RNA sequence: GUUGAGGCGAAUUCGGUGAUCCUCUGCUGCCAAGAAAAGCCUCUAGCGAGCACACACACGGCCCGUACCCCAAACCGACA
RNA sequence: GGGUGGGGGAGUGAGAAUGCAGGCAUGAGUAGCGACAAGGCAAGUGAGAACCUUGCCCGCCGAAAGACCAAGGGUUCCUGGGCCAGGCCAGUCCGCCCAGGGUGAGUCGGGACCUAAGGCGAGGCCGACAGGCGUAGUCGAUGGACAACGGGUUGAUAUUC
RNA sequence: GGAGCUGUCAACCGAGCGUGGAUCCGAGGAUUUCCGAAUGGGGAAACCCAGCACGAGUGAUGUCGUGCUACCCGCAUCUGAAUAUAUAGGGUGCGGGAGGGAACGCGGGGAAGUGAAACAUCUCAGUACCCGUAGGAGGAGAAAACAAUUGUGAUUCCGCAAGUAGUGGCGAGCGAACGCGGAACAGGCUAAACCGCACGCAUGGGUAACCGGGUAGGGGUUGUGUGUGCGGGGUUGUGGGAGGAUAUGUCUCAGCGCUACCCGGCUGAGAGGCAGUCAGAAAGUGUCGUGGUUAGCGGAAGUGGCCUGGGAUGGUCUGCCGUAGACGGUGAGAGCCCGGUACGCGAAAACCCGGCACCUGCCUAGUAUCAAUUCCCGAGUAGCAGCGGGCCCGUGGAAUCCGCUGUGAAUCCGCCGGGACCACCCGGUAAGCCUAAAUACUCCUCGAUGACCGAUAGCGGAUUAGUACCGUGAGGGAAUGGU
């Protein structure tokens, strides 16, 4: 996936430029990882697609 | 039949006028088929007085000057 | 707002086939085209105060006609062909 | 007999030949190994104080299609 | 509705683009008139008949060129009229024109019963968005189950009256 | 509104209605089949088949009428699987969404032919198209702004600056801004420190706080620290706020913070002031306008003579009107024949706009001086790096602005900008929100207009017109006015 399920960060679009300066379209996808998140400790888990910048903050608990 | 004189029929005196005007319109539709109705303006009138009793009954069940 | 069986039956069918069936107490009616046989069997028994044996029905599409503004089309009808019971009073269809 | 309608109405027995039909979703052989589901019968869970059944009479049985052409002049080919 | 004079503005001038639209010539009273079953006479009808009607004769199909459905067509069916269009001719005739009429089901063919291939698809999973696929489910006969036969009748319907 | 009427092609008849006010015109209401987002279930759109409830009908099954029954989201409630806490899920009850629309807005995705006399960078062009999403406009907007020693003081739009500085296989081409002139003008709320309170989380039991503050005592532990809420406080660049200290100030009543008092605060009301459908809180209920919109009505003046003619509205003599000599009709060029025009009059009701009331909220304790002792001023943010996008600026010495990935601060002696960068100096306070007017557009309504068209024109459509016809379809698409 390429959309965070917490902050909604999606891919940015731009260009891939070559040595002869020929420009074609690619995407800059976000770094979407899978987490099995609890809400309270001892609770059941839930699969999310969150980005690593939300993992690095305190947005989830495993 | 005037609208101002249907409003003094109570609640089911109107409902028998509707029941005996639909028999009036039913007999007129059989006289046209058998070629036996002369005043053909009479079919238009009886449809109007059926339409006029239904207005008065609906005004009573919507509060728009309800009463016997 | 309540119903009345004289809304279903529209007119009698007046033709020489329909004239021939009246001798065997068989009555033909134009009925409202979205009505079934049991409504017609209950309505005819209530209007004319008679016992009804069978009711047959047939749909008929309207004729397409030619006019200088184009083709047109007549209405489509349903007929109810009503047979009375063996030993009932004949329907006084006034003509 | 307006040659349109109507009325009357005989005998009908025994053979031969014979299917692409029937018995037969049977039978025999073969390998390439030949739908599902309702329905029907049966078992129990379950329901349960009134049922099951026969005869007789009286009833209900809805909706759409039905005319016509259809190896053609009415369908597909611009055309009878 | 125009003319002249001072000015102003132009969708302001056609013979050619194998230009575009309409009208009309030339070919020319010319080719053709759609199978190789084949018509004839008598009588009729009518203003008009090779072609319509009736009768007899002759011929052609007969695993169809006969009789039934299905798809498709849609009033072309029947009766009474009509005859300047249409039909490769004429037409009093017609699938053509006009008016009326005519299609009747517990059992026939379908739905209200069932599923196949495939379709759609609650939630779902997946995909920046648009969306892709799919579970329960729900549709989908060309198949499965399920009750009718013989006769007569109309100008036109019949396993339907 | 005021004598005729039963719409039109489009007549021909039939049968009727109307001064007891018809037809007709404007407004509010009632009815409103089936299909369609279509939503009880199904479906070849306009069809088929139910369930529940309440009525109707039948000898009773059949039958009828009116309701309700899609999915998802939100809120409130009830239950809480595997499984213990619980959660997923399920039940129930209120709300909301869905589709259509001609153009205009914002955000995202994004060509090619073409041009470069080839062609790839580049152009075309951020166009065409597409996706999401609005509104009567939208977006932007209240300086982490420019500028350059003077200063300006939110944004948007227009004219200049200027085809300039520049940029560019320095080719084809592309192309600002500072500033100047105007249109319109408007600014307001929060987060944080801390103080209260409420619910928790820990801890400590005469360590001891607490019990408004001071003070005399008392109660004898729920005090202290702390997270989540809710009010208070606070809103700034000339730095501001908090916490301090000190002066001064406290609308009135009542109650409240263990007992007494000195004092002050919290709360409930009273009085007073202010503001209001607003960006700055939000719906109403009455009542009232010289108000406005949706029907309309009145309105001056030639039956003039003669001529021509089928007909005078023409010619020629005459009489007038004009706040009216607009335009059209009428048997031929009509201010005086008709509909009107100038000018005036008009509204039950509905709608719109506004006033005044009800009503609704807000405020009544701060202020002032001094202190630098502390705390606070929006975080996975800025900055840095890699890869890209866009700026005149095509990666260049490349600032400012945006995305994705990594790394990752500081709270004023802070941080950011002033075109690499450093120093000094000037300017401004990012990572929260809202905001009118000036601008764009016209499917549609009303009123006008033309050195625009006049039936091969003007819309494809003056006429069955998106019709006939053509195509399986998406689609294409005519011809036809005049006695
Ligand atoms: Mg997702
Ligand atoms: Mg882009
Ligand atoms: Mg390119
Ligand atoms: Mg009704
Ligand atoms: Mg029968
Ligand atoms: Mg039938
Ligand atoms: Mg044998
Ligand atoms: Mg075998
Ligand atoms: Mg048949
Ligand atoms: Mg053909
Ligand atoms: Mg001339
Ligand atoms: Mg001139
Ligand atoms: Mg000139
Ligand atoms: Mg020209
Ligand atoms: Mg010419
Ligand atoms: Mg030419
Ligand atoms: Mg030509
Ligand atoms: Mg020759
Ligand atoms: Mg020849
Ligand atoms: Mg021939
Ligand atoms: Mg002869
Ligand atoms: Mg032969
Ligand atoms: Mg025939
Ligand atoms: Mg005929
Ligand atoms: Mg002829
Ligand atoms: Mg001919
Ligand atoms: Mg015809
Ligand atoms: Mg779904
Ligand atoms: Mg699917
Ligand atoms: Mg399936
Ligand atoms: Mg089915
Ligand atoms: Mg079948
Ligand atoms: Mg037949
Ligand atoms: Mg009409
Ligand atoms: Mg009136
Ligand atoms: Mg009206
Ligand atoms: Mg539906
Ligand atoms: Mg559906
Ligand atoms: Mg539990
Ligand atoms: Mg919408
Ligand atoms: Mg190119
Ligand atoms: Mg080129
Ligand atoms: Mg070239
Ligand atoms: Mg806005
Ligand atoms: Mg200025
Ligand atoms: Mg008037
Ligand atoms: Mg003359
Ligand atoms: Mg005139
Ligand atoms: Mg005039
Ligand atoms: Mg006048
Ligand atoms: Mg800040
Ligand atoms: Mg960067
Ligand atoms: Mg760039
Ligand atoms: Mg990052
Ligand atoms: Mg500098
Ligand atoms: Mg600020
Ligand atoms: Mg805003
Ligand atoms: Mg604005
Ligand atoms: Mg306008
Ligand atoms: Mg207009
Ligand atoms: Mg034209
Ligand atoms: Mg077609
Ligand atoms: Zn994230």
């Amino acid at each position: 996936a390429a959309v965070c399920d917490i902050c909604g960060k999606g891919p940015g679009f731009g260009k891939s430029v070559s040595h002869s300066h020929r420009r074609t379209s690619r995407r800059w996808d976000p770094n979407i990882q899978t987490v099995h998140a609890v809400t309270r400790p001892g609770g059941n888990k839930k699969r999310l697609n969150v980005c690593t910048s939300c993992i690095k903050a305190g947005k989830i608990t495993r | 039949v005037s609208p101002g004189e249907l409003r003094e029929l109570t609640d089911e005196e109107l409902a028998e006028r509707l029941r005996e005007s639909k028999e009036e319109l039913f007999n007129l539709r059989f006289q046209m088929a058998t070629g036996q109705l002369n005043n053909n303006r009479r079919l238009r009138t009886v449809r109007q007085e059926i339409a006029r009793i239904y207005t008065v009954l609906r005004e009573r069940e919507l509060g728009l000057a309800t009463g016997p | 707002t309540l119903a009345d069986p004289r809304d279903i039956i529209l007119a009698p069918v007046i033709s020489e086939k329909s004239y021939g069936l009246l001798d065997d107490n068989v009555y033909t009616f134009l009925v409202r085209p979205d009505s079934n046989k049991t409504q017609i069997k209950i309505a005819v028994e209530k209007i004319f105060a008679v016992k009804v044996a069978s009711v047959n029905t047939a749909n008929r599409q309207g004729k397409r006609k030619r006019t200088r503004t184009g083709y047109g089309k007549r209405k489509s009808t349903k007929r109810a062909i009503v047979t009375l019971a063996p030993g009932s009073r004949p329907i006084d269809l006034f003509g």
